[PDB]
RNA sequence: UGUAUGGCAAGUCUAACCGGAGUAUCCGGGGAGGCACAGGGAAACCGACAUGGCCGCAGGGCUUGCCCGAGGGCCGCCGU
RNA sequence: UAUGCCAGCUGGUGGAUUGCUCGGCUCAGGCGCUGAUGAAGGACGUGCCAAGCUGCGAUAAGCUGUGGGGAGCCGCACGGAGGCGAAGAACCACAGAUUUCCGAAUGAGAAUCUCUAACAAUUGCUUCGCGCAAUGAGGAACCCCGAGAACUGAAACAUCUCAGUAUCGGGAGGAACAGAAAACGCAACGUGAUGUCGUUAGUAACCGCGAGUGAACGCGAUACAGCCCAAACCGAAGCCCUCACGGGCAAUGUGGUGUCAGGGCUACCUCUCAUCAGCCGACCGUCUUCACGAAGUCUCUUGGAAUAGAGCGUGAUACAGGGUGACAACCCCGUACUGAAGACCAGUACGCUGUGCGGUAGUGCCAGAGUAGCGGGGGUUGGAUAUCCCUCGCGAAUAACGCAGGCAUCGACUGCGAAGGCUAAACACAACCUGAGACCGAUAGUGAACAAGUAGUGUGAACGAACGCUGCAAAGUACCCUCAGAAGGGAGGCGAAAUAGAGCAUGAAAUCAGUUGGCGAUCGAGCGACAGGGCAUACAAGGUCCCUUGACGAAUGA
């Protein structure tokens, strides 16, 4: 039971686009999501580095936080970023909102998820 | 509804037969009672081990990584810029009542870097020193000898 | 966005943009917290008498007379909780904490969301509120702080639509239960917030429902009463500004 | 204070000269503008008129003023015995209204008519 | 010591207390100190993988079995 | 059908329930000593009629004055008779008068009385005379100094723990205690009286090294405040009593100087605004009390009664709370605003008077002994070798000296001067005042909402209940009949209501009387569940049900 309206809104909105288009992604990360908060991903910046690619969005079903160096110009997608994390990866790249991202690929397509 | 929300009629309150919970025979005894006897297992045999050195002989090192300086020079402008140079004693937080200031040798150095601190580490000059750069000892670190 | 500023008369006088903190995600539960974290703070200790029904030497004659082992004195039975006159076995405690923590930057966020619930006009008529407006928060001329007569301020929410919410809030209610033998027999609905800069609304404090408060120190009660969004305020064109970096 | 059991406490427990601000009723129209009261201790001298009781819209001379019991005894504001006597209806202050002062004393005058003063 | 929810996140939280005020609530201040941020050793003392290899779940890609494969698994290697 | 079973109806019994709160419980702020000038407490008195409570004291529910208050009053307590008040009573505030006996109890004795001048007893001063003074006892807890358990925990138990707890002895105050370093020892080129709060920390330390026990320095805060002797050198320059006279004290030293920024003496420089003594003497704030204080008691309907519904209108720096015949900002008290007084802060702060801060050189003049310290024996503590204290024995130096810095000795270094003394503020408690409440709501909450520490129990120490509600208004039931009758009953009267009629709102269950329905004197016992028949049923809140026939028709199936 999340307490939070506007997670419950995000998970609703991953389902429908997880069903509606031909996402197979949005509604693996609604599962996760709907799973308990410490299961939930927190990604620091040295793991973005070294396992992401350009031209490819970076799904994080989770909060990224901001420990490490980001060099690569890629999209951020998550439930949240921290201050500090949004700020370096707007230097290199874009952080999104997982909100956002389902509205601009709501087929899920060319996604790699990083936790 | 929680679980003691939901006692009402059950008699025992999830205690088995209401001959189990009376005093402290149900528990072995009170505290750590027979910690050596009927209960001595997962408790940490008994004796006595080592010795303790006097608190104020006792000295306590402020530690940083390599790793932790490297991440962090370009946010670090507010310090001096070389041919990089930083002094490592205005970096480390609770630097005030700690005894030294150490830097050591865990993860890559991907700047030319000059630190001044009180003591370094084999891996701390090697991981620098390789990748173009000085290590300056203070007036204080002067003890190696 | 922006904000329709008005005069003493009702009619528009200029307008200054709506500042960011109007545009935070509402967030009804972290609101919900704050209101009940202040609404507990102030709740006062108490307890029965450490020592009520134990003062007595009774003792249990134990077996022999067909007689249940409860402590005696005088033939009548005493200290036990399962006896009349007898001690309470876990009564309420004075000792205990009845006061909830809360982090400053998730009691913060709550002042801003319940901040930013007052810009949008469709939660405002949900929580309750009378009004004919589109426009909200209603924004008035820092001159509004200078007025001393309460049907002075009638005139204005009269000739601002928004009058109708102190009709609502015109009713007391006789409250069920035995409230009223302690002294909480009335309340009534909660009505308009009045924020100002220099000192609260001397002039509107007094109208029915109405609550004052300074964009200093205005919090989530003031701005969601019992933890429920979106209530009518109007604020001084200063009080608008100041409340911004809050 | 705010807490009733309190409130209840001090008007039943009330010292006698605190008594007097029990037996106060509202004043008519031409008085309120003679004196500039809107109400006023009710004397045994004064002329009422009931306006909520069973007796509502009757006249009549204040017989007595019982400060213990915070009660007035007005003229033919009777009830009658089952001996056939005609004994008095006691009336609450609060249920009348003033329509003539009696004026023999002259500190109540003088008191009604200052205007930093009150009766 | 767990768990569910929520805030912030390489950090996080203030305590006593101070100021304000709508005066027990509440707004502002207060990081003293705590826990986390490196460990091993009785101690002296010393001080680590921002990834090198192989499998491979979910997921993504493709010309539809082939690739990329976070997490995970098995190894290496590093500190003491 | 008798005795009788089950359910109900009318009426009791009972006092649950619901509603109500004059009492509790808890938190918070303020405030805080009394007593030989006889307290606190107790006894006995005191009223027109007076048993209890409250008050009061032979002047006895009260006397006097000043201020407030006001036409009423004569307590709780609504009677009768009578009285008092415009000669300003009642009532309230401050001040004063009176104030029996026992009581620390003090002339002596004594179960509240008695016998023949009384500080009894112990002290200080002393005119050596009880002439002048002190002590005694009380107080809710808090505070300080002594004495000091056991149950219990350790699953037994002895050290340990419970615990320096309970309890006991002595003592002070409005707060106590502590307190201006022979300190600390983040060892420093550092801190700078003392409490307390937060933390340091369940850390160091202790411990059948078991169970358990458990600091400090520092830091952040609160509040801040620093001084006086002894001696050196002076040597009667002095103090106390008395109006004075005069007396007493004092060379075994009153008084001056001085007190680790050591001082004194000698020699000079400069100068004070330190310090100590004393005078004056608050603001603000806080707590309590008081004065003043806006606006409807209009229409219709209902009602016993508008404070209800519908209609019209009003104030608000006041829509807190209470009262008032039902839900009241505008009927009454209050409430906001403004203003007044007292108390506390505080005889403090500020201001003033006086004194005089300080510096150089010289000088082995002065600087607290059973002490510092060592040893035997104990207690206590985290204190471990390294806590604090008691006891027995022994026992030093003299600043050119001494103590400390967590084992001893010696040297170095750093710190600091014991064996004399005083000291505001910040902190504890809750008797007392006021305020507050997601506390209880009469088998609750105090033992106590009531005669409550009452009735009552015990030789005594001590123990100890239960009892709240007529009504808008007593209108608290006249008259008549009955009766041995102020009984009770009947009839009658009041009220919206007497099934509101006196322990009188409501009025449950157990249960009782009468009565209705069903069963019933040939019949068998967990009292029922589910099926199906008889008999019984006003309305309302349920409206379905029976039979021929016909359609559909699972498994099964002639
Ligand atoms: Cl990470
Ligand atoms: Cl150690
Ligand atoms: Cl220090
Ligand atoms: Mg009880
Ligand atoms: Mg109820
Ligand atoms: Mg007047
Ligand atoms: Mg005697
Ligand atoms: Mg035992
Ligand atoms: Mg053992
Ligand atoms: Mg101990
Ligand atoms: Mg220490
Ligand atoms: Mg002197
Ligand atoms: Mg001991
Ligand atoms: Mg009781
Ligand atoms: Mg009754
Ligand atoms: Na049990
Ligand atoms: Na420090
Ligand atoms: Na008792
Ligand atoms: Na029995
Ligand atoms: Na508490
Ligand atoms: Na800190
Ligand atoms: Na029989
Ligand atoms: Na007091
Ligand atoms: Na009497
Ligand atoms: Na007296
Ligand atoms: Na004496
Ligand atoms: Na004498
Ligand atoms: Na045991
Ligand atoms: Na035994
Ligand atoms: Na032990
Ligand atoms: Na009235
Ligand atoms: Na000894
Ligand atoms: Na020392
Ligand atoms: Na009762
Ligand atoms: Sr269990
Ligand atoms: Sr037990
Ligand atoms: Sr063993
Ligand atoms: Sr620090
Ligand atoms: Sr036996
Ligand atoms: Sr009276
Ligand atoms: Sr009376
Ligand atoms: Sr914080
Ligand atoms: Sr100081
Ligand atoms: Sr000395
Ligand atoms: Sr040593
Ligand atoms: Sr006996
Ligand atoms: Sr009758
Ligand atoms: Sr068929």
């Amino acid at each position: 039971s999340k307490t939070n309206p506007r997670l419950s809104s995000l998970i609703a909105d991953l389902k429908s686009a997880a069903r509606s288009s031909g996402g197979a992604v949005w509604g693996d990360v609604a599962e996760r999501l709907e799973k308990p908060r410490r299961t939930h991903a927190e990604v620091n910046l040295g793991r973005i580095e070294r396992y992401a690619q350009e031209d490819e969005t970076v799904v994080v079903p989770g909060k990224v936080l901001g420990s490490g160096v980001l060099q690569k110009d890629v999209t951020v997608a998550a439930v949240d970023f921290s201050g500090t994390a949004e700020t370096k990866i707007d230097q290199v790249g874009e952080a999104v909102s997982l909100e956002q991202a389902i509205e601009n690929n709501p087929e899920g397509s060319h996604v790699r998820v990083i936790r | 509804t929680s679980k003691k929300k939901r006692q009402r009629g059950s008699r025992t309150h999830g205690g088995g037969s209401h001959k189990n919970r009376r005093g402290a025979g149900h528990r072995g005894g009170r505290g750590d009672a027979g910690r050596d006897k009927h209960e001595f297992h997962n408790h940490e045999p008994l004796g006595k081990s080592g010795f303790k050195r006097p608190q104020k002989v006792q000295e306590e090192a402020a530690t940083i990584d390599v790793r932790e300086i490297d991440e962090n020079v370009t946010l670090l402008a507010a310090d001096d810029v070389a041919e990089f140079r930083v002094d490592v004693r205005d970096v480390v937080e609770e630097a005030d009542d700690a005894d030294y200031v150490k830097v050591l040798g865990a993860g890559q150095v991907r700047h030319e870097l000059t630190l001044i601190a009180d003591d370094f580490s084999e891996g701390a000059r090697e991981k620098v020193e390789g990748a173009g750069g000085s290590v300056e000892l203070t007036d204080l670190g002067e003890e190696r000898q | 966005m922006q904000a329709t500023i008005y005069d003493l008369d009702g009619n528009t006088d200029g307008e200054v943009d709506l500042p960011d903190v109007f545009e935070t995600p509402v967030r009804s539960d972290l609101i919900g917290k704050a209101v009940r974290a202040a609404q507990a703070n102030r709740k006062q200790d108490y307890g029965s008498d450490e020592y009520a029904g134990l003062r007595t030497p009774a003792e249990s004659f134990g077996s022999g007379r067909g007689q249940a082992h409860v402590p005696k004195q005088d033939g009548r039975a005493r200290r036990v909780p399962q006896a009349v006159k007898g001690r309470s076995a876990h009564p309420p405690k004075t000792e205990k904490d009845r006061s909830l923590d809360l982090n400053d930057k998730e009691r913060q966020l709550a002042v801003r969301s319940a901040l930013a619930a007052t810009a949008d006009a469709d939660l405002v008529a949900d929580r309750g509120h009378e009004f004919d407006r589109d426009e909200v928060p209603v924004v008035v001329s820092d001159d509004f702080e200078d007025l001393v007569k309460t049907q002075e301020v009638v005139s204005l929410l009269e000739a601002l639509d928004v009058h109708a919410d102190i009709d609502r809030a015109d009713e007391t209610k006789i409250k069920a239960g035995q409230g009223s033998a302690r002294g909480r027999k009335y309340r009534r609905p909660a009505s308009i917030l009045f924020v100002t800069s220099d000192e609260p609304s001397t002039a509107a404090r007094n109208l029915a429902g109405a609550d004052v408060a300074t964009a200093s120190e205005v919090n989530t009660e003031d701005l969601a009463p019992g933890g429920a969004p979106g209530r009518l305020t109007v604020f001084t064109e200063s009080a608008l500004a100041e409340v911004a970096e809050r | 204070s705010k807490q009733p059991d309190k409130q209840r406490k001090s008007q039943r427990r009330a010292p006698l000269h605190e008594r007097h601000k029990q037996v106060r009723a509202t004043l008519s129209a031409d008085l309120r503008e003679e004196y500039g009261q809107r109400n006023v201790r009710v004397n045994a001298g004064d002329t009422v008129e009931v306006l909520r009781g069973d007796f509502a819209g009757e006249e009549g001379e204040v017989i007595n003023v019982d400060l213990d019991k915070a009660v007035i005894h007005v003229e033919d504001v009777t009830l009658e015995k089952t001996d056939g006597e005609e004994v008095p209806r006691p009336l609450d202050t609060s249920n009348v209204r003033v329509t003539d002062l009696d004026l023999e004393d002259e500190k109540r005058e003088a008191r009604l008519e200052s205007e930093d003063d009150s009766a």
